[PDB]
């Protein structure tokens, strides 16, 4: 679940 | 998916009494106690991806009054630079606000060009992803006059 943007 | 995996830390909307109760967010992975803060919603510049200085918006509280968390919309930029934008802002924490109702997301830190890479290690306030529905509760409390107020703890890290 890890996200930049 | 590994789509419950994330880090959750808990947050307390203080007032007002409508929304008022403990909510599930997500820390971001940069930057890093109890901060009790008073939660703006800009009128524009909404996503924090350019600076608010163009804008003459400023976040720094007045002596005496609660310091300031800016309401940020997810999108269009890396969660790190509006954290980063937010703090030369003058804020004192960010809440970035998912766009999308979904499960809490970590936001984390992107490989940056060279020229564009020292600002990571510069990352002080608190930054936290909260759900759409939170969001949405709290910029219709601010919209109909309410303070929000907000206690945040990140002893869980």
């Amino acid at each position: 679940s890890d996200r930049f943007v | 998916g590994s789509r419950f995996v994330v880090e959750k830390n808990n947050l307390k909307v203080t007032s007002p009494d409508s929304i008022k109760g403990i909510y599930e967010c997500a820390i971001g992975n940069f930057g890093v106690g109890t901060l009790v803060g008073t939660v703006v919603y800009p009128k524009s510049n909404q996503k924090a991806c350019k600076s608010y200085s163009d804008f003459d918006i400023s976040f720094k509280s007045k002596p005496g009054r609660l310091p300031t968390f800016v309401l940020i919309d997810r999108g269009d930029c890396y969660f790190t630079l509006k954290a980063w934008i937010a703090q030369q802002a003058g804020a004192a924490a960010i809440l970035v606000a998912d766009s999308k109702a979904e499960p809490l997301i970590t936001m984390d830190t992107p490989e940056e060009d060279k020229s564009d890479a020292d600002y990571l290690q510069n990352i002080t306030i608190p930054s936290a992803l909260i759900t759409k529905t939170l969001g949405d509760s709290i910029k219709s409390a601010l919209s109909g006059g309410d303070m929000v107020n907000m206690k945040l703890d990140w002893t869980e890290s």
